[PDB]
């Protein structure tokens, strides 16, 4: 129960990366 | 939009709404003691006053309403052991109920602020704009503070109209609640004298209704409005969480010390009673009456009542916990049965020999025997091959005396050596660690748990104050600098008096 | 009396080198006397 | 280690072995770190004191700076001269090319001497042994705080590895 | 009663009072003879 | 500027130099003397290399009590025949 | 053209003058012999 | 192992509580004009 | 106590020189603000 | 009104080389006061009556090994004043019972009381935001927590920290043995506070330095900036596509960067102070239950949580008996815990 | 009866990795003392 | 804005918004109950604190 909850929670923050990477907000210039 | 962590400034100009949103914490936190009380009256034992009081069982705010007077239960009980007693309406269970209904009540008042929000009462009659009179209303609620804090201190505490509060002899074993007279000595300001409580409240509350009086009827002074914002409800917000965390750490303290408003009874015994061996003089110091009037050791000791013995054990110092070890104290060592009475350790030439007790800092200790002078006459080695002091050498036996081993001398090494180990612990109990499948590790009392919240609180509304005092005095550039502050107000020699243009 | 007479150059060479008399010195106490485990 | 636990392991047998804390090299890396961490509050809370107004005060200040634009976003003048006044003028930067630099090389000089004090006391070059120094007119040994970590560091090197050793020196 | 630790308190107020009167004593009066020009 | 005068105008102008090439040199050698006439150990109590212990003794002077303290010093300083 | 004894110069001094008699203590410590 | 079986539901209240707030606040945020 | 006069002693004779060398203008400094 | 109050106010704000102010007449004297008492602890006075040690240049202590160390624990948390009972006005006896610590934990809590109130006094005259004064909360929280809370929830005053190098070290080793304090979570948040503070002050200070337009014509790159221009020295621009690139996120937002760089230290500060307060009451992250019943019951089951425990066991046995003379602990050879051969 | 005091609410989606990134890594670090 | 019974009772008592005394009004007298305030602080903390010891006044448990 335990192992599953620390790589549940791992495995969200290496999904978190995906998304703040590719799916960021652009930076735009102006 | 607003960021998240400004949502609740939408109050700052809208009276009646802030009133709402005071009226709903209100009913959170009444509605959290109701069911925390609710909680503890569902799990608390009442069966055991002497090994098994409210400290021992995790009991948060059973001792807050046992302090000022509510003892017993519509079931019949009362924590100091009675049976058969009529609490009437302010039982425990009366207090929690009570609670409920206020929440209940408060959070229908909530709604009625919240809807009729624009109440002409909130309106400057000059200028029609939103506008508190915060001088004026401080003088109103210190002048109610000021009646309150009296009639608690003359009609409750007193016993005049009211229950009294809990006392107890030094030694916390005949506690009850009481009427208690005030001190107006020099001994009032002895933390120890319940009897200073009683005159604080009556003093403090009549010079807080002249007090209130003046704060109604003399307005500030313009130097001292304009310094300190005073048409700025912030600055009543800066202020008052300064007060608060000074309130804060004050009640930490007399936690962890003690004081007449933190017994032994029902917070459980200080860490200091420990260090000092508080209690174990008191034991011995009985012991010898005694042996000196003539009764046996056996005597002697069966004497010792089981409810003095178990405060001179380590299990109860609330220095011995740890922060994850959650729970009530009898999920550590279990839920005390009975004293197995005092052992007396002697080697094989009679000599009695002493454990060093553990001292609060150690995890674990050592077994080490001294004579009366402090020598070293038996260990449990560590090292075997090079061991002189084992209790195989050197003959050491245990005898016990009062409790339920009361008579009984052990001289296997292994079983007197088992009961040196816990020794180092002060009086050895018998624990039940079955019923709540205990392990064995020690845990901290309620003394221990209210001390640690509220100086991590006060600390923290420390921060509270600097923030928000930050935001009164420099509202007018919280948003940022001024777009055209001139070089010459920051660069040096230009102005005599920093920021001063006068002084060019 | 008027600030420019000794060069700044000067002041700080001979500032320095007390320094490191200075230094010097309670280093050298390090393995002498009081503190020196003999 | 890679672990959490393991780096204390580490840490620990590290201190008993070499005496790490009384090397200059980790205190070097402690001034490092430290100022690091101090410098990095001290030029944050400057440069937010100093923000130019351009927000009103129901949103973030943070909306007030678009990328990519060409002015600064704040005064540092106005922080060079608050900064001025609080020590004394001379003590303040008024060059953000040189202040910035300033924060480049502070931690990152202080991490190499912590690096370069690992990897020298890879060679058994250690810190300061002052065990026992202070010695009395007859030769009784006056104990210093420096004796005191050594009683802390001969629990820390006799518990070490408990079952490894055979020989009374634990020379690697 | 005054007990020792009784009158040690009260010099410990006198002191301070004296340090913190001669302070404010020396500010006042240098700021009457130094005042800003406006 | 503040108004004061600059500290590199002070220190390279010949009455600065009159004046501490005195004061400086008196002042180290008033420190030198407060430790070479002994005076520094009995201001503030502290121990001179051959009044640590007794003789023959081996315990610490510790102080182990609040109030006598004071007295339990000075009853250690007796025993130092 | 300027003053002598500012707060400045009280300042300096305060620290300055202690240093220096601290640093001849220190000195002669360096002479004392168990 | 015996570990506290509470932490399971403190674990996954710790995580889901307030991610869900700042999930209901930045959807609210994308729908605004 | 001689140690303590002959301690005091170097820093008396440097106060007393400091104010020679210094009188003139102290005196015309506290003149000037007057 | 143009009272004395106000001329008062008029000379304490000058514009001098050392602007004092009003914060100047609380910060001034309790700095000095404690800065001289720590400089006059570690070269005169011992610790031989408190603690058992040589503590001062006179003794012939180093710089690393000075200190001005806590009073015995027979004071418990005495206010120690020179005229209070204990030294009953006797200077000498003051310093011998640890009254310098005490004097200089006090006026050094006050001082730092004014040198925050001097950061609010100075920025409400020059007109900038009070965020260097917010950020001077988390150094007054660890001073406040370590020297002062800690103490105060352990039986005296000699258990806070000594003034000195090395006896801060036996502080850092003494934690370790005793509380576990590396297990601590919320020194964790701290570790990570400053070891992330120190990162940010690196990588911003390199990011600059290596974005910089050319603004001159000389290989020194420092002369290229004036102070009042409007320009950003650097190129905010290329920095983040640098970043995004190396390292796939990169900050767009130089208000948030800033900021962010006074939260990231501040918090961890803040953080490792409130597991201070816990450890004030041994409220310890010392063990993890689950381990330890496992380890009780299968001695084939090793970690590295229960290999430091046995190096906190070795810490407590072997430092104890010299780290706390008052206890009189007396450890046979026999009983003292040791691994094979050593 | 409009209450003129209301004000929208945002957070942007930076803010929101951010903290999501922030509960994730606490709760990494404090469940193991949880289970204990 | 809305008027009712009770608001009508109570409007005396929040009309006086921004009401200043002149100048430094009861500032002085204010001070003086500050300081007296401070010494009875540390009076009680110095009790507390074994620093003030008094006749008859033991800090102790053993005072009941
Ligand atoms: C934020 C920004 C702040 C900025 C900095 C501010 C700087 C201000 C400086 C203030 C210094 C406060 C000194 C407090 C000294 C103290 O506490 O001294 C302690 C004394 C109590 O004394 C102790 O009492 C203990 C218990 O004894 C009792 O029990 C004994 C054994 O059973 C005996 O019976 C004995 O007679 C009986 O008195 C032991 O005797 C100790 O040895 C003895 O030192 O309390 C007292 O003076 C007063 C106690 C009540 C008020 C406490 C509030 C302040 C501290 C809050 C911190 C919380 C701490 C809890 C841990 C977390
Ligand atoms: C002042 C507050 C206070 C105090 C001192 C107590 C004290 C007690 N409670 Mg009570 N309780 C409280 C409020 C309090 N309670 C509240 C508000 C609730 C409703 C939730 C309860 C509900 C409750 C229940 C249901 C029970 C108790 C029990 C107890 C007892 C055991 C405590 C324990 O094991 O804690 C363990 C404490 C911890 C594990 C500390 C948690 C530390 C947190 C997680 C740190 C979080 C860090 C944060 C994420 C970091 C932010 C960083 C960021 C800012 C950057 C103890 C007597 C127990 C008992 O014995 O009853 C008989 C029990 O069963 N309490
Ligand atoms: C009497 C107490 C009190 C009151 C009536 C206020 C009111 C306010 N605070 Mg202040 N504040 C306080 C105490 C208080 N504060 C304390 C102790 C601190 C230090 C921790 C602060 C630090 C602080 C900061 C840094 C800021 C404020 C801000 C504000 C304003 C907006 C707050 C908001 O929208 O939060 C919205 C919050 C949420 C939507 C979620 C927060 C959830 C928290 C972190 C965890 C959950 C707590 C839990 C539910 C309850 C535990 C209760 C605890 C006491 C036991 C508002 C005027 C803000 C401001 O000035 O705006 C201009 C602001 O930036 N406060
Ligand atoms: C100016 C800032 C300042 C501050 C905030 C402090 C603060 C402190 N000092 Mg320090 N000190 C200072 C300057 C300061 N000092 C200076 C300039 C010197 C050199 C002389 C010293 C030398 C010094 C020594 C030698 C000692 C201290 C000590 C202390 C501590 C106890 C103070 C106390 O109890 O006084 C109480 C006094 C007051 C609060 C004065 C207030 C007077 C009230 C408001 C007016 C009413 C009084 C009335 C007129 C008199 C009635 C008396 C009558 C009944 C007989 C406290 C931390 C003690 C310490 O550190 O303990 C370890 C200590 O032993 N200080
Ligand atoms: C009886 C008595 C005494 C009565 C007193 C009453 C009274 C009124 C007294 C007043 C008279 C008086 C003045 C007496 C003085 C007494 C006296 C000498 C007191 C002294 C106390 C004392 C020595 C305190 C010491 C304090 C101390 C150690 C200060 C150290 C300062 C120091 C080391 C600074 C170096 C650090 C430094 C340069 C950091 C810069 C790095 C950094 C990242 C900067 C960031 C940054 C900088 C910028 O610059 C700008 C631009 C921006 C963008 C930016 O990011
Ligand atoms: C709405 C949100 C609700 C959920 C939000 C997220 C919850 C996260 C969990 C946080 C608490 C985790 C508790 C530990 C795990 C557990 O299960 O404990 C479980 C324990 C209960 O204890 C249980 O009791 C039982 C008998 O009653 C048995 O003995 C069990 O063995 C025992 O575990 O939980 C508590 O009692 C804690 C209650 C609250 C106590 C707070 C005291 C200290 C507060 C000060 C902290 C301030 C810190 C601020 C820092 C900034
Ligand atoms: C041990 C406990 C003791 C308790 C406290 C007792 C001491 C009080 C503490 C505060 C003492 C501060 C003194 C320093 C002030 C000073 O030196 O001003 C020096 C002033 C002004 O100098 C002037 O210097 C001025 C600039 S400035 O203010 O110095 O920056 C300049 O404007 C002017 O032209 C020039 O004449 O000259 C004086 O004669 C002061 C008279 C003192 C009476
Ligand atoms: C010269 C000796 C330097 C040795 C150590 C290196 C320090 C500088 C490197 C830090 C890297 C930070 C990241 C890059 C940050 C970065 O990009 O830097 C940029 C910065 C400015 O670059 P410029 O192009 O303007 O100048 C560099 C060349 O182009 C020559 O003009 O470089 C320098 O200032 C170099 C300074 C040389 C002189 C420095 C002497 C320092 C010695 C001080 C004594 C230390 C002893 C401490 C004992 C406790
Ligand atoms: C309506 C109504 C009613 C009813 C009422 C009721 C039924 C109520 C209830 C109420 C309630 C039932 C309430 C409750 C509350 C609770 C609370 C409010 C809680 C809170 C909590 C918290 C806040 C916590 C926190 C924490 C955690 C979780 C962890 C640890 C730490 C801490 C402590 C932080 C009546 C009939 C009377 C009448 C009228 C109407
Ligand atoms: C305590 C007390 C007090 C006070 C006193 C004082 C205030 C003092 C001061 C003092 C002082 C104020 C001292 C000082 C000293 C100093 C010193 C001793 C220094 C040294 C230095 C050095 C040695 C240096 C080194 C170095 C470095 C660091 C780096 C750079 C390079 C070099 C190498 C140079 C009174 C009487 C009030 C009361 C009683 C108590
Ligand atoms: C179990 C855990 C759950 C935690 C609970 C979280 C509760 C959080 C509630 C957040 C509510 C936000 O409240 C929401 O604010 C938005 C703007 O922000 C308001 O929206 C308003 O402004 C927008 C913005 O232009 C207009 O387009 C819109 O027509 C208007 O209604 C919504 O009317 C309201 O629904
Ligand atoms: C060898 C086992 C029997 C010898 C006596 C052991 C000490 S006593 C023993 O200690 C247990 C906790 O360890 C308690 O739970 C139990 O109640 C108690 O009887
Ligand atoms: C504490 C200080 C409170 C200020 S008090 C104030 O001071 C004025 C000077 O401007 C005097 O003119 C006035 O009479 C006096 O009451
Ligand atoms: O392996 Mn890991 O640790 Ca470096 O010493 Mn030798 O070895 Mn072991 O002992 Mn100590
Ligand atoms: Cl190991
Ligand atoms: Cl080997
Ligand atoms: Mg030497």
């Amino acid at each position: 129960m335990e192992t599953i909850t620390y790589v549940f929670i791992f495995a969200c923050i290496i999904a978190l990366f995906f998304f703040a990477i590719f799916f960021r907000e652009p930076p735009r210039i102006t | 939009g607003l960021p998240w962590y400004r949502v609740h400034t939408v109050l700052i100009n809208d009276p009646g709404r802030l009133i709402a949103a005071h009226l709903m914490h209100t009913a959170l936190v009444a509605g959290w003691a109701g069911s925390m009380a609710l909680y503890e009256l569902a799990t608390f034992d009442p069966s055991d006053p002497v090994l098994n009081p409210m400290w021992r069982q995790g009991m948060f705010v059973l001792p807050f309403m046992a302090r000022l007077g509510v003892t017993g239960s519509w079931s019949g009980w009362s924590i100091t052991g009675e049976t058969g007693i009529d609490p009437g309406f302010w039982s425990f269970e009366g207090v929690a109920l009570a609670h409920i209904v206020l929440s209940g009540l408060l959070f229908l008042a909530a709604c009625w602020h919240w809807v009729y929000w624009d109440l002409e009462l909130f309106r400057d009659p000059r200028t029609g704009e939103p506008a508190l009179d915060l001088p004026k209303m401080f003088g109103i609620h210190l002048f109610l503070a000021g009646l309150l804090c009296f009639g608690f201190g003359a009609f409750h505490l007193t016993g005049l109209f009211g229950p009294g509060m809990w006392v107890s002899d030094p030694y916390g074993l005949t506690g009850s609640v009481q009427p208690v007279a005030p001190e107006w000595g020099p001994d009032g300001f002895n933390p120890y004298n319940p009897g200073g409580v009683v005159a604080h409240h009556i003093a403090a509350g009549i010079v807080g209704i002249i007090a209130g009086l003046f704060h109604i009827l003399v307005r500030p002074p313009q130097r001292l409005y304009k310094a300190l914002r005073m048409g700025n409800i912030e600055t009543v917000l800066s202020s008052s969480i300064a007060a608060v965390f000074f309130a804060a750490f004050v009640v930490a303290g007399t936690m962890w010390y003690g004081s007449a408003t933190t017994p032994i009874e029902l917070f459980g015994p200080t860490r200091y009673q420990w260090d000092s061996s508080y209690f174990q003089q008191e034991i011995n110091r009985r012991v010898q009456a005694s042996l000196a009037s003539g009764a046996t050791l056996e005597e002697a000791w069966s004497a010792i009542p089981e409810k003095l013995a178990f405060y001179d054990y380590i299990g109860n110092n609330p220095a011995k916990g740890g922060l994850f070890r959650t729970g009530p104290m009898n999920k550590g060592d279990g839920i005390a049965q009975a004293w197995k009475g005092h052992a007396v350790f002697r080697n094989k030439e009679g000599e009695e020999l002493f454990v060093r007790r553990m001292p609060a800092f150690f995890e674990s200790f050592p077994v080490i025997l001294t004579d009366k002078n402090g020598v070293v006459k038996a260990d449990i080695p560590f090292r075997r091959a090079e061991s002189k002091y084992s209790f195989e050498q050197q003959g050491v036996t245990v005898s016990f005396y009062g409790g339920e081993l009361n008579g009984q001398t052990f001289t296997d090494p292994p079983t007197v050596k088992s009961y040196a180990r816990k020794a180092i612990f002060g009086e050895i109990f018998e624990f039940d660690t079955e019923t709540l499948n205990s392990d064995g590790i020690f845990r901290t009392s309620p003394r221990g748990w209210f001390t640690f919240a509220h100086a991590v609180f006060a600390l923290l509304f420390f921060f509270g104050h600097i923030w928000h005092g930050a935001r009164t005095l420099f509202r007018d550039v919280f948003s940022g600098i001024d777009p055209e502050l001139s070089p010459e107000q920051v660069e040096w020699g230009f102005y005599q008096k920093v920021g001063d243009v006068t002084t060019r | 009396s008027e600030g420019g007479r000794i060069p700044l150059w000067i002041v700080a060479t001979v500032a320095g080198m007390g320094v490191i008399v200075i230094v010097g010195l309670f280093f050298y106490g390090a393995y002498a006397g009081l503190g020196s485990s003999l | 280690p890679l672990g959490i636990s393991g780096t204390f392991n580490f840490m620990i047998v590290f201190q008993a072995e070499h005496n790490i804390l009384m090397h200059p090299f980790h205190q070097l890396g402690v001034a490092g770190v430290f100022g690091g961490a101090l410098f990095c509050a001290m030029h944050g809370s400057l440069v937010t004191s100093s923000l130019i107004r351009e927000t009103t005060e129901t949103e973030s200040a943070n909306y007030g700076y678009k990328f990519g634009q060409e002015e600064e976003t704040y005064n540092i003048v106005a922080a060079h001269g608050y900064f001025g006044r609080l020590i004394f003028q001379y003590a303040s930067f008024n060059n953000s090319r040189s202040l910035h630099f300033f924060l480049a090389a502070w931690p990152v000089v202080g991490v190499w001497f912590a690096a370069l004090g690992i990897s020298t006391m890879a060679f058994n070059l250690n810190g300061f042994n002052f065990n026992h120094s202070v010695i009395d007119a007859k030769g009784n040994v006056i104990n210093t705080w420096a004796d005191i970590i050594n009683r802390a560091n001969l629990g820390m090197e006799v518990m070490h590895e408990r079952n490894a050793h055979n020989f009374p020196l634990d020379l690697a | 009663t005054i007990t020792p630790s009784l009158k040690g308190f009260f010099i410990g107020l006198l002191s301070g009072a004296v340090v913190l009167g001669l302070t404010f004593a020396v500010l006042i009066a240098i700021s009457q003879i130094d005042k800003v020009q406006r | 500027t503040t108004g004061e005068r600059p500290f590199s105008d002070i220190i390279t102008s010949v009455r600065y130099w009159v004046i501490h090439s005195i004061t400086i040199p008196a002042l180290f050698i008033a420190g030198w003397l407060f430790v070479s006439t002994g005076l520094a150990y009995d201001v503030f109590g502290t121990p001179r290399p051959d009044s640590y212990y007794a003789q023959e003794q081996r315990s610490i002077p510790l102080v182990t009590d609040r109030f006598e303290a004071k007295q339990q010093v000075e009853t250690f300083l007796e025993q130092l025949k | 053209s300027y003053p002598i004894f500012t707060v400045r110069w009280v300042a300096v001094h305060t620290l300055a003058v202690p240093t220096i008699f601290f640093l001849g203590a220190i000195a002669a410590m360096q002479f004392i012999q168990r | 192992m015996e570990v506290n079986q509470l932490g399971l539901i403190a674990t996954a209240l710790f995580v889901l509580v307030p991610s869900v707030f700042l999930i209901i606040l930045y959807v609210q945020t994308e729908s605004q004009q | 106590d001689w140690r303590v006069l002959v301690v005091l002693l170097p820093v008396l004779l440097a106060a007393g020189w400091a104010v020679r060398n210094i009188l003139p203008y102290a005196v015309k400094q506290v003149q000037k603000l007057l | 009104e143009r009272g004395w109050f106000d001329i008062l106010d008029d000379w304490l704000k000058r514009d001098r080389f050392v602007f004092v102010g009003w914060s100047g007449i609380l910060l001034f004297p309790c700095a000095y006061l404690a800065l001289g008492g720590w400089l006059t602890g570690t070269t005169f006075v011992t610790s031989w009556y408190t603690h058992g040690l040589a503590s001062s240049y006179l003794e012939g202590c180093n710089f690393l090994t000075v200190a001005v160390s806590t009073p015995a624990n027979s004071m418990g948390h005495s206010l120690l004043l020179l005229w209070g009972p204990e030294a009953q006005g006797d200077f000498t006896r003051w310093c011998q019972l640890g009254g310098l610590w005490t004097f200089i934990a006090l006026h050094g809590a006050f001082g730092l009381i004014g040198f925050m109130l001097r950061q609010f006094e100075i920025a409400r005259l020059v007109g900038v935001r009070p965020y260097n004064a917010i950020a001077f909360s988390a150094p007054i929280a660890v001073f406040v927590s370590v020297f002062l809370i800690y103490p105060l929830g352990q039986s005296s005053w000699f258990f806070a920290p000594s003034f000195g190098v090395a006896a801060i070290f036996r502080f850092l080793l003494f934690f370790q043995g005793f509380h576990n304090w590396t297990l601590n979570p919320f020194h964790m948040m701290g570790v990570a506070g400053v070891l992330g503070g120190a990162l940010l002050c690196a990588i911003h200070g390199a990011t600059v330095e290596n974005t910089l337009f050319q603004d001159g014509e000389g290989a020194s790159t420092f002369r290229a900036f004036n102070p009042t221009q409007a320009e950003e020295t650097y190129s905010m621009v290329t920095a983040n596509r640098f970043w995004s690139q190396i390292f796939g996120i990169a900050f767009s937002n130089k208000r948030w960067l800033h900021f962010f760089m006074l939260f990231v230290p501040v918090t961890g500060l803040w953080m490792s102070a409130i597991g201070v307060v816990g450890l004030a009451l041994n409220l310890r992250s010392y063990d993890f239950i689950s381990q330890e019943i496992r380890a009780a019951e299968d001695p084939e089951f090793e970690t590295f949580y229960t290999k430091n425990l046995l190096l906190n066991e070795g810490i407590r046995a072997w430092m104890a008996p010299q780290d706390q003379p008052h206890e009189n602990f007396v450890f046979p050879e026999e009983v003292l815990p040791r691994g094979n051969a050593l | 009866e409009p209450n003129p005091n209301r004000q929208p609410v945002e957070l942007n989606r930076t803010s929101l990795y951010l903290g999501l990134l922030l509960i994730l890594v606490l709760a990494l670090l404090f469940s193991s003392y949880f289970f204990n | 804005a809305r008027r009712t019974w009770l608001g009508d009772i109570l409007r005396p008592l929040n009309s006086e918004y921004g009401k200043v005394a002149p100048g430094w009004g009861t500032t002085p007298l204010m001070a003086v109950f500050m300081g007296l305030f401070l010494v009875f602080l540390l009076i009680i903390l110095e009790i507390y604190n074994s620093t003030l010891i008094l006749d008859g006044v033991n800090v102790s448990w053993k005072a009941l």
